[PDB]
């Protein structure tokens, strides 16, 4: 404003800020488990083991 | 930063007794990793056994 004598005036006010987040987990599990047996009373000294 | 590591562990054995020497080889040579075993090597060892 300027009447009779003069008067200057100024201000600015600018603020910015950005936060940011990332997180990501993957997990993989896996189990198996196979048995096999074989009892043979045959009767013969080659084949039944065969 | 980028690292990377693997390791591997292995350990295979195997043993046979018995019977002609010829007949049982022969079972162990196509019994270790053969994948197709057969009757008539088996009924060879069992003649030997």
């Amino acid at each position: 404003y300027e009447d009779k004598i003069n008067v200057g005036g100024g201000l600015s006010g600018d603020h910015c800020k950005k936060f940011g987040g990332g997180k990501t987990e993957r997990a993989r599990k896996a189990m198996a488990v196979e048995d096999i047996i074989s009892r043979v009373r045959g009767g013969s000294s080659g084949w039944s083991g065969g | 930063v980028n690292i990377t590591s693997e390791n591997l562990i292995d350990d295979v054995v195997s043993l046979i007794r018995g019977g002609t020497r010829k007949y049982a080889f022969e079972l162990k040579e196509k019994l270790l990793r053969g994948t197709v075993i057969d009757v008539t090597d088996f009924v060879n060892w069992a003649s030997s056994i």
